[PDB]
């Protein structure tokens, strides 16, 4: 029934009342993406290929030759949004560009950074998992690209301290939930050691900066 | 050993400071000339923490005065206290900012840099040990950080090695009466905290209520609003300068207070204000003081602290006093309302006793908070960005100058990544499975 | 010839060494400026000012003491004092920089960069001693010099002097009241040290002699000053029997071989029982039975733990006074017929005794009386594992989220430190529960 | 208690195919989890215990904290995978003139120290999986003059993955051990 | 019940020298006869 | 534990009123003392 | 140790308290600058009971004084004894009730009292033990009346184990002195029964003859008027400030005169009333300054207790005297006329003795009475009301502001159960 650090709440019997709230751990409203602005366009030359093996995308023109300049940080953008018909192909698309072609995946890095972490930013647990396997995957499928993104740790890194320790504790009862991976902290720590495995030295040093629970491996 | 060095950028850190050394000079017991008429000798003891001895008994400060208009500084030397500032501090450009952000990272780039970094060494080296500096400055004018992340990158380059302290005033929330104003907010960031990370963020408005319903004081200018910061800066450096039971400089606050490394919020406050006519009707007593710096009305930055969690609590007290009545401070407050001290420390306060109290007051503290009710201070800057970014019509005055527009966007993701780090510890309990 | 030289360290250490002086300079007749006075005399020479004091050709005494600490304006408190005389400008070193309650600045940063000289004044402290009984160590377990500069002090006497009697006063983190954040910190990584080069370590908490000193002594808001009277008042009880002839002398290796039962468990709990006001100590007769059943009860101990959660091991009490022996026979065995004061059953004799014949030592300004007789009593309980179960739900909540470690690592330590720290403490409440259960 | 049970060469106290593998194991989570699934080279379940505090969270093969089970077979041999992280395990034995004693074996620890009531000693995993054979009767034997009689506790602290927790009357060779205690 | 004072001190005086900070010397003991 | 069936049977067994309200025999002197030197309307 | 928090709203209540501060000033031996100039030390002993104290030595009074308005009380600041007053404890907003209930307790009281109630924790939050409240205010105001009564109701919810006294002028029976007064007094009797246990009741009207029959000064103001009520409001609580052979407190004088909990509307009195040209004329002894006590002409209400039964009577006392003496002569007045004392209690008088008579008087008594004769007020009051609001006179200025005419209907329930349970027990 009272406030804080006032003259009341001070007596010998008192109740009382918090803040309205945190803004963290919560899902964030979504913002329209210049992915789904450019797609009703027409620019895209992909194509949803109904395949009998599940869903995959039919490029008509060849991905080596895309212009990534303009297509990496765009199919980043769509990252943030749910709905099936456009979400699959930021997920499908950035993986299919991402193990096609050398040398290019490098001068796109530092303008991917701000999609990156819009996506991130939106606090759902489902475009979470998407942008840590994409994490992942950035780093591994070329040549010389961790190095690039330890001086961009201060911009993808703080909402990987929210939901670092986000996993079951389920002591003997077995899960199943390891074919599709929803676990959050597990694919947080996963990227963690990819990040740290890559770049060289004075990698630790720039992710134990700003999640200090990670143990630095790599001895 | 022990000592700062005091540096003042703006006619903000000019107004401010010179209001903070005639502070200094009355607590260790120097004339405007410069010579000690003191009636103590613990008043002499430890003067080799803010004055230099020159020939003739005459002692000098140690601040160096940086702005980049000749006028400013000309009514800090002619000011009170005004000629014990040794000239060669006294470092001046011919001309400054207005306007434009754009136009302040695309001005004065590296003039006045080298010539101040030279009186900063010659200062800093003429001594014994150095405990640190610190800085007073505004966030605001013509130039933002423009000339800032300009002449101080070439400063920055080795500067967060020892400690470096910054009153800084943060802007108002009141009406954008700037014009083109909410361009400076935006690209004002950058290494907003990673080259201080003891930043006492001190706004005006807050300033202006306690002048207002605390000191009811009915005519307050800038200089009295001075005056409170003056005791807040005075209050962090006592138990350095002056003998106490329980002492705590400023490593000793910082280590204690800074439990992760991107921590730039301090919100100060002044215990024992009270007005001229209610003074003499005042207990002034050891709970008397606490239930004043703890309160929300006596907070120098504009946050409710019951809108957050302290995540940790400094109270440096002034006299010869008590400690146990701030446990009581959380035991009540913090166990019934845990969201007003963070549960994962065990205990929030560091206290401190410096025995020799403040001029004319018998007893007084100087309360700095980490609380995470800070994210509103830079998030009303943060809906003052997105507010105006987005036209840039007016912007055709920045449009002349211009620089890369990538730097306009990553300052304010240096900004909400720290707003989420401290949404985070505010939201983080201490058994981590319930917040999910 | 029997000696032992004080040593001083931290904020903490300086001001109970200070409170501590002038009770020993008082107890005996040395005044301030050192010199014993020509005119007056406190009594029989016998040369008792040796264990603590050092004598001269001029006819100075000199106390064996060095107050070593990183900070500078609290031993120039006592460069500027009234016992300035007393100690050499060279005893009293001062560093230029405080560690700043960080356990790693005080061990590894500045710590290097003063130890040279401090072992180097022990050594020539020692070297004009004959017949040295050991050290007394003052700190807290919360400061930075206090812990970390005093963690290693005992790595570099432990190999420069061997096996030698190294006493140990400290002052523990309350549950509740703690001026520090860090101090969970400092106080989990100073017993990792004390634990293996400690020979004993007094246990004496702020909490209880604040609740001690209002309570029994009847003052309200009490200070660090009357603190460092009631910690110096046991002290000098402890070395009692080193100076003042009496019917039981008991020696500090007889403290160590009756106290101490196992080479971990030497953390004993301070109680000094006639601790009372001068407005109501003269009225009723303070017979050696109620003062020995002072020290069992739960509020007059020095540390916030009653024993009833535990189980004595080992009690030994320091009479001064016109105390006899069959009284305090008389005192204990009454003491042994009550079922609620638990006693282990593999100590049937529990009790060592010491009887001294010098009064307790007025201080003028102090809130004390004079007493015909006292007593300090040193138990030995489990009880103290709940004391250190709370330190470490108190590390716990704090270092799972790594809070202040950066201000640990980044100073010259790792962070398998604070793991390998809270390990002996997580050993050290098995190790009193495996002296606590009864034999089968 | 595993008293009346024969004791031959082989007896394992915890193995993660089964229903309950952590029955008479005691779970203590403290800012960690405990789970039991992930196939990474073995195509099979290893029970994972893990948090960011070592010395907090935990698993206690006797689950009553009064009642001990009595084993005496000489060797301790675990299978425990590598995390590069900080892993601490326990193991508490009976001794020929009857004190309770207890050994550590700790990934952060730099040297080894022996008194009375606790031998603590450093340990360095291999890169991946691999299983560890503390030799108690050695270690007793070691550390101080005694003979080893049963061992009482065993103890496994966070930041490793865990399978076939057992003991054996001696050491095996890779051959001779039976398909059951295979690595892969 | 109690032969003398140590023993009054001594028994269900319901104060934990752990868990009771800043006490009177009234409600240092708390006998179980006094609450119910 | 050895028992009988003939112990469930309600106890019906109700408590014998107390005695009556004891009437003291030097009420009626009481009675007469205290309506004595009382009067009506003397000082005001 | 058992210290009371002053409470006054008000004109009345601010003109009542400026005398009130006079004379415990003036029995503590405080200055008007709040110095400690006494003479004993049992004056500065229980000085806690009344005086808060603050840095230099001065006496701070714990008094808080509530009004909705500043441009008057130059009575008091700019009076002799306005300046012991700290200038935080004043509270005030923009517009004033101007003698309507409504305004005082629904509109311009709804701000005011967040106001109040947060100095008044502060008052309440520096004590070592609070022995309870008291209100001095009018009852047929605007902000004695309405203000008055709801900050009564806050505290009771807030404080419900504390004593509230309320030291209240109820309306005068022949001249009125506003026009609306049965409305207001209607209005806030009804939520003074459950919210108070020890009301006091004044007639100026008594006030005025108690100064001329018994004092004999010809020219009177509310100087000496209000100094009548000042030294009731003193002597009933020097029990608790000063010492006697057996002595009271505010708990004892209402544990021992409230039978029932809707009956605490009492009566006060003050025995020693002289002249200059009477003080050669009268002895100053018990017989003679307990005749006068009792005396009908002497009571500061209008309303006599011949016409009914007094339930309860108390005096407190002074001087060094024997208890005999006084413990005699309340019985001898108490059993020489038994239709004014209930049958049903054999013992009506409680006694209260202190040590320390007031400068000026060698002996002094304080009476307080309890009796069903106080229906009379009740009884007129509620055909005031029935004139006026059965014809929606001066209703308009009340349904206005948000209240309905219900709240007047269960103010008539709430006041004709009152007076029906007083003419109950006053048939044994
Ligand atoms: N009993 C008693 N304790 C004291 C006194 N002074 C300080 N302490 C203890 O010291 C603690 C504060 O930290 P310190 O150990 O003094 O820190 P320090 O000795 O100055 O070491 P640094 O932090 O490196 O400067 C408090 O928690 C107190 O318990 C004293 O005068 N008497
Ligand atoms: N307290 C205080 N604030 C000032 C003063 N001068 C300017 N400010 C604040 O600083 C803002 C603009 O000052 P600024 O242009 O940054 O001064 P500059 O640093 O010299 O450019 C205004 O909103 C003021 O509130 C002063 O003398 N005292
Ligand atoms: N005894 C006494 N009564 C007073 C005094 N001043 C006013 N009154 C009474 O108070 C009533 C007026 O109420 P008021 O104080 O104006 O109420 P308010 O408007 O809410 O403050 C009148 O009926 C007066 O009889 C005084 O000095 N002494
Ligand atoms: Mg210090």
């Amino acid at each position: 029934v009272s406030e804080g650090f006032t003259v009341k709440a001070m007596m010998k019997n008192s109740v009382v009342r918090g803040p309205p709230s945190a803004g963290a751990f919560k899902e964030r409203p979504t913002k329209p993406t210049a992915f789904r602005k450019f797609y009703e366009r027409g620019d895209f030359p992909i194509a949803l290929e109904h395949d009998s093996k599940g869903n995959k995308i039919a490029w008509k023109v060849e991905i080596e030759k895309l212009d990534y300049h303009h297509y990496l940080p765009l199919f980043f953008d769509g990252l943030c949004e749910m709905t099936f018909p456009y979400e699959f192909f930021a997920r499908q698309g950035i993986h299919d560009m991402l193990e096609h072609g050398g040398n290019k995946i490098l001068p796109v890095i530092p303008q991917l950074i701000i999609p990156i972490k819009n996506a991130l930013n939106l606090r759902n647990r489902q475009v979470i998992c998407v942008t840590l396997k994409v994490l992942q995957h950035l780093v591994v499928s070329a040549e010389m690209v961790g190095e690039a993104l330890v001086p961009y740790y201060r911009q993808i890194l703080p909402i990987l301290n929210i939901f670092k320790n986000k996993n079951v504790n389920s002591g003997d009862g077995i899960d199943y939930s390891q074919q599709k991976r929803e676990n959050i902290g597990d694919l947080i720590q996963e990227t963690l050691e990819a990040f740290e495995r890559y770049g060289g030295e004075d990698a630790f040093i720039n992710i134990k900066y700003m999640v200090p629970t990670y143990e630095s491996c790599l001895l | 050993m022990r000592e700062i060095v005091h540096l003042q950028a703006g006619q903000c850190g000019n107004q401010i400071g010179a209001k903070f050394w005639e502070v200094i000079s009355d607590e260790h017991g120097i004339d405007p000339t410069g010579t000690y008429h003191g009636d103590s000798d613990l008043q002499l003891e430890r003067i080799n923490v803010y004055y230099n001895e020159a020939t003739g008994g005459k002692y000098v400060p140690r601040a160096v005065l940086v702005d980049l208009e000749p006028g400013t500084m000309d009514s800090v030397r002619s000011g009170p206290f005004g000629q014990i500032f040794r000239p060669d501090n006294f470092v001046f450009g011919q001309s400054g900012a207005g306007n434009n952000w754009a136009k302040g990272h695309y001005t004065e780039g590296a003039e006045l840099v080298d010539s101040v970094l030279d009186v900063v060494r010659k200062e800093a080296e003429s001594c014994d040990c150095l405990q640190g500096f610190q800085l007073t400055h505004s966030l605001g004018g013509g130039t933002g950080s423009g000339m800032g992340t300009l002449l101080i990158s070439k400063i920055r380059e080795e500067y967060p090695d020892r400690i470096m302290n910054t009153f800084s005033v943060v802007p108002s929330p009141k009406v954008s009466d700037t014009v083109v104003e909410p361009y400076n907010a935006t690209l004002s960031v950058h290494q907003l905290v990673e080259n201080t990370d003891e930043t006492y963020c001190i706004d005006n408005e807050a300033l202006y209520d306690i002048c207002f319903r605390t000191l009811k004081l009915t005519t307050p200018t800038y200089g009295d609003l001075n005056h409170l910061v003056s005791a807040t800066m005075s209050g962090v450096t006592t138990c350095l300068r002056f003998p106490g039971q329980l002492n705590a400089d400023l490593r000793k606050l910082a280590v204690n207070m800074v439990p992760f490394p991107r921590l730039h919020f301090f919100m100060p406050g002044f215990a024992p204000l009270t007005s001229r006519g209610s003074q003499q009707y005042r207990a002034l007593t050891v709970p008397e003081l606490t239930q004043q710096m703890f309160d929300a009305k006596n907070m120098m930055a504009a946050c409710d602290p019951r809108h957050g969690r302290y995540l940790t609590v400094a109270a440096v007290f002034r006299g010869r006093m008590s400690m146990k009545e701030v446990d009581e401070q959380m035991l009540n407050v913090q166990n019934k309302n845990s969201s007003y001290f963070v549960e994962w420390i065990p205990n929030n306060v560091k206290t401190a006793v410096c025995d020799i109290p403040p001029r004319g007051l018998k007893m007084s503290a100087t309360f700095i908070g980490n609380s995470t009710a800070i994210q509103e201070l830079f998030k009303r800057i943060s809906e003052q960005f997105t507010a105006m970014f987005r036209r840039k019509a007016f912007l055709h005055w920045y449009t002349g100058e211009g620089m890369d527009e990538m730097e306009f966007t990553e300052a304010e993701s240096n900004m909400n990544d720290l707003v989420s780090e401290y949404q985070q510890y505010q939201d983080a309990t201490a058994e981590e499975e319930g917040e999910f | 010839m029997r000696e032992c030289i004080s040593v001083h360290v931290g904020q903490a250490g300086v001001q109970i060494g200070n409170a501590c002086w002038e009770l020993y300079c008082l107890e005996h007749g040395i005044q301030p400026d050192g010199q014993m006075p020509s005119d007056k005399t406190i009594g029989g020479g016998d040369d008792s000012f040796n264990t603590f004091f050092s004598e001269t050709g001029a006819g100075k005494h000199v106390p064996r003491a060095v107050f070593v600490d990183l900070e500078p304006t609290v031993i120039d408190e006592v460069r500027t004092g009234t016992y300035r005389q007393l100690f050499h400008p060279e005893q009293l070193i001062t560093g230029k920089e405080d560690a700043a309650n960080n356990y790693a600045r005080g061990h590894y940063t500045i710590g290097k960069e003063l130890i040279d000289l401090v072992l180097d004044r022990i050594r020539k402290l020692a070297d004009q001693c004959t017949g040295l009984q050991g050290f007394l160590i003052f700190h807290s377990f919360g400061g930075g010099t206090g812990s970390g500069f005093t963690s290693l002090l005992m790595e570099r006497l432990s190999v420069d002097y061997g096996k030698k009697s190294k006493l140990e006063f400290s002052i523990y983190p309350a549950p509740q009241v703690s001026t520090a954040v860090v101090e969970p910190y400092n106080s989990i990584l100073t017993t990792h040290t004390t634990l293996e080069h400690s020979d004993c370590a007094f246990m004496v908490d702020n909490e209880a002699i604040y609740d001690i000193c209002r309570r029994n002594l009847d003052i309200e808001r009490p200070t660090y000053t009357n603190l460092n009277r009631l910690i110096g008042q046991i002290v000098s009880s402890i070395t009692a029997s080193l100076r003042f002839d009496g019917a039981l002398n008991v020696d500090l290796t007889e403290f160590q071989t009756n106290l101490v039962p196992y080479p971990r468990i030497h953390f004993p709990l301070a109680t000094y029982a006639p601790v009372i006001s001068a407005e109501k100590a003269y009225h009723e007769q303070l017979s050696v039975a109620e003062i020995t059943n002072a020290c069992f009860e739960p509020a007059n101990q020095m540390v916030k733990c009653d024993p009833r959660h535990g189980k004595y091991m080992a009690c030994c009490l320091l009479y001064r006074g016109d105390v006899v022996p069959k009284d305090v026979n008389a005192a204990i065995a009454t003491i042994k017929t009550k079922r609620t004061i638990q006693f282990v059953d593999w100590c049937p004799t529990g009790f060592k005794v010491g009887i001294n014949y010098q009064p307790p030592t007025v201080v003028p300004g102090g809130d004390l009386a004079k007493v015909q007789r006292a007593v300090c009593m040193l138990s030995n309980t489990t009880a103290i594992a709940e004391a250190w179960a709370r330190l470490d739900h108190k590390f716990d909540l704090m270092y799972a989220k790594r809070a202040f470690v950066h201000w640990y690592v980044g100073e010259g330590m790792e962070e398998g430190e604070f793991s390998e720290a809270r390990e002996d403490m997580a050993a050290l409440e098995k190790d009193y529960e495996e002296v606590g259960m009864d034999s089968v | 208690m595993f008293k009346n049970t024969f004791q031959s060469g082989f007896l394992s106290i915890l193995y993660s195919i089964g229903s309950k593998p952590l029955q008479i194991w005691d779970k203590k989570v403290r800012n960690g989890h405990i789970k039991r699934i992930t196939d990474n080279d073995i195509q099979s379940l290893v029970l994972e215990i893990e948090g960011t505090n070592v010395s907090t969270t935990y698993i206690t093969c006797p689950a009553d904290p009064k009642k001990t089970l009595g084993i005496k077979l000489p060797f301790l041999v675990m299978i425990i995978k590598n995390l590069k992280k900080y892993f601490t395990f326990e193991v508490q034995v009976l001794d020929d003139k009857n004190v309770r004693r207890r050994f550590r074996a700790s990934n952060y620890q730099s040297t080894t120290r022996v008194k009375p009531f606790i031998c603590t000693m450093p340990m360095r995993l291999d890169d991946g999986w691999n299983q560890i054979q503390f030799n108690l009767s050695d270690f007793t034997r070691r550390a101080y003059g005694t003979n080893y009689i049963e061992t009482l506790r065993v103890q496994i602290h966070a930041n490793c993955r865990i399978r076939r927790v057992y003991f054996s009357d001696r050491l095996y060779s890779e051959d001779e051990l039976p398909a059951e205690f295979k690595l892969y | 019940e109690i032969p003398k004072d140590d023993l009054d001190f001594r028994l269900a005086a319901l104060y934990n020298h752990h868990t009771g900070t800043f006490k009177n010397k009234s409600e240092i003991l708390t006998h179980q006869e006094t609450i119910q | 534990p050895s028992e009988s069936i003939y112990n469930l049977i309600p106890s019906d067994w109700k408590e014998p009123p107390q005695p009556p309200r004891y009437v003291s025999i030097f009420k009626a002197t009481v009675k007469d003392d205290m309506q004595k030197f009382k009067t009506a309307m003397k000082t005001m």
